[PDB]
């Protein structure tokens, strides 16, 4: 059950209540099936950005020192 | 060979370290600093011998309190070592180390002098894993003062 908040929002559970009978209720679940595939596809079209923006490259030879943490044994 | 040298560059007093000199000349410099105690201790003996011969055989110092006689031998002992150390350097050795340091980089202040054995280095994969001072954390460079000439 991924895209939980998206599915709950598409079903209208943020503003109304589902029909109390299983027939119309279970049809409403299957009705957002197309929209989930659309919203899933939209979120996979993001353009890339430099990875060296908020994260130093961990494979840089500078970090081969393998330095430890100096501590005080209080 | 971990020795800090103080060289006279005209009016400036420059400084360097023996690790910045090739190993062929570090041995000649270390050999000179190894003969200083041989001249210092040897001079202390003469200062102790000649003083003991004077406070005993000369019947003008012998007729004195022992505390005055012992002070002369004590003073002449370390004074004989300080003099022999000066004769050692001033003769040809203080100038020989200056000539042996020819070609070595010097610095205006002693605090700026690096020890080559204490520097950080890495094995450069791009250069057959040779040791390199230009590691991936270096920004500008070393930029010493000048090359010593004597």
């Amino acid at each position: 059950m991924d895209n939980y908040f998206t599915a709950i929002t598409l079903l209208g559970l943020r503003d109304q209540n589902l029909p109390p009978f299983k027939d119309a209720r279970l049809q409403r679940y299957k009705s957002i099936k197309k929209m989930i595939d659309l919203i899933e596809t939209t979120t996979k079209l993001a353009p890339p950005m430099p990875v060296e923006l908020f994260m130093l490259n961990p494979t840089d030879p500078e970090w081969d020192d393998d330095m430890t943490y100096p501590t005080i044994t209080h | 060979s971990n020795i800090f040298l103080e060289l006279q560059d005209g009016d400036k007093t420059v400084y360097t370290h023996t690790s910045l000199i090739e190993e062929s000349k570090q041995e000649q410099i270390q050999a000179i600093y190894d003969k200083v105690p041989q001249w210092t201790n040897g001079g202390r003996f003469l200062g102790f011998w000649l003083s003991m011969e004077a406070v005993n055989r000369v019947q003008s110092v012998a007729k004195l309190p022992i505390y005055y006689r012992a002070g002369i031998v004590a003073t002449s002992t370390l004074l004989g070592g300080l003099v022999s150390s000066l004769v050692f350097w001033k003769s040809g050795n203080e100038n020989q180390v200056a000539k042996l340091a020819n070609g070595a980089p010097v610095y205006l202040k002693k605090w700026e002098v690096p020890e080559l054995s204490k520097l950080y280095f890495f094995l450069d994969d791009d250069n057959n894993f040779k040791p390199s001072l230009n590691h991936h954390a270096v920004t500008q460079g070393r930029q010493y003062y000048k090359i010593y000439q004597h």
